[PDB]
């Protein structure tokens, strides 16, 4: 038995009305459960039997089946419902779960602060080279990062890492890196990052220049 | 108040056992079915195996049946997963509930590798000296190839909160990790104040603290 859980994310407001449903393979009549999970912690149990509120969970919450389809509704969102949610049947052996669906919280547009960073000296005696390039505290998530050598586009040779949603302005932040050898790192001399985002009227571009001070 | 605590997790080879616990308190597990429940990175929850310590009654799923074997003394009110002829696969954080499923353990790292530990070494971001005047500068520390996860990354030995951003680790080609800790501070600061970031890789006993100059 599935449970093919939707929508994978969404984004929404305090106050809003939200909406996830599970869809079972086959019929589990209401031996249905719901969960919350956050972040390096225990996942939380908010709806048992498909409709039933938890003692200690807010009345917030609620769960609906019809047929196959369960839903998990949430009246109005309050902030500490940002979370990940997943399903779970428990009709027969073995108990299956949603893929589940992570909440996050819309807010206005944000445009990116840019930095780049050379490789240290340090790193450089070390054997490596590593250049990155940081998007300080942007919304939405979605943004392109574009790695220039001497005006040369790169490709494929650079890996990223983004936060999660920070808790005092929900906004994200980015981490680039392009590796290079140090033989090759030292074979060029300008080194660029260019940033698209929807908060940026046209691409920024930060650089810098080999061994400069 | 009901708890569940999981131990026993960390890093063992491919084909080696492991033998996890599961201590309860605030309630009796003979009263009740123990859960082990597990969360490979980035796969979702999965299911492992369930007891019923009254009858010594277990379930598993298909995955794990015969080389894992779950059970539980009552007299300790501790339930256990011995886990047999690991695989990369069973890497996972593993967690305990009891029965739907209304209390859940924080849970305990499983990694199943062939790796060495490796300590990082840990490289200065220095805050640029193009950096505007009156501004907005950012610096950080590169803590880069070390095995297993985790690492973890304080500013000022905490004293310095706002601003920073410590990102998920990546996996490089090399199967070694790295990430970045950074931080934004004000451009009047940088030659009056002292950044250092505290590193710490628990896995091969590492601390290492690292000033990061203009």
């Amino acid at each position: 038995i599935q449970m093919t859980q939707s929508p994978s994310s969404l984004s929404a407001s305090v106050g809003d009305r939200v909406t996830i449903t599970c869809r079972a393979s086959q019929d589990v009549n209401t031996a249905v459960a719901w969960y919350q999970e956050k972040p390096g912690k225990a996942p939380k149990l908010l709806i048992y039997s498909a409709s039933f509120l938890e003692s200690g969970v807010p009345s917030r919450f609620s769960g609906s089946r019809s047929g196959t389809d369960f839903t998990l509704t949430i009246s109005s969102l309050q902030p500490e419902d940002f979370a990940t949610y997943y399903c779970q049947q428990h009709y027969t052996t073995p108990p299956t779960f949603g893929q589940g669906t992570k909440v996050e919280i819309k807010r206005t547009v944000a445009a990116p602060s840019v930095f780049i960073f050379p490789p240290s000296d340090e790193q450089l005696k070390s054997g490596t080279a590593s250049v990155k390039c940081l998007l300080n505290n942007f919304y939405p998530r979605e943004a392109k990062v574009q790695w220039k050598v001497d005006n040369a586009l790169q490709s494929g040779n650079s890996q990223e890492s983004v936060t999660e949603q920070d808790s005092k302005d929900s906004t994200y932040s980015l981490s680039s890196t392009l590796t290079l050898s140090k033989a090759d790192y030292e074979k060029h001399k300008v080194y660029a990052c260019e940033v698209t985002h929807q908060g940026l009227s046209s691409p920024v571009t930060k650089s810098f220049n080999r061994g400069e001070c | 108040e009901v708890q569940l605590v999981e131990s026993g997790g960390g890093l063992v080879q491919p084909g080696g056992s492991l033998r996890l616990s599961c201590a309860a308190s605030g309630f009796n597990i003979k009263d009740t079915y123990i859960h082990w429940v597990r969360k490979a990175p980035g796969k979702g929850l999965e299911w492992v195996a369930r007891i019923y310590p009254t009858n010594g009654y277990t379930r598993y799923a298909d995955s794990v049946k015969g080389r894992f074997t779950i059970s539980a003394d009552t007299s300790k009110n501790t339930a256990y997963l011995q886990m047999n002829s690991l695989r990369a696969e069973d890497t996972a954080v593993y967690y305990c509930s009891r029965w739907a499923m209304d209390y859940w353990g924080q849970g305990t790292l499983v990694t199943v590798s062939s790796a060495s530990t490796k300590g990082p070494s840990v490289f200065p971001l220095a805050p640029s000296s193009k950096s505007t005047s009156g501004g907005t500068a950012a610096l950080g520390c590169l803590v880069k190839d070390y095995f297993p996860e985790p690492v973890t990354v304080s500013w000022n030995s905490g004293a310095l909160t706002s601003g920073v951003h410590t990102f998920p680790a990546v996996l490089q080609s090399s199967g070694l990790y790295s990430l970045e800790s950074v931080v934004t501070v004000p451009s009047s600061s940088l030659g009056t104040q002292t950044y250092i970031c505290n590193v710490n890789h628990k896995p091969s006993n590492t601390k290492v603290d690292k000033k990061v100059e203009p």
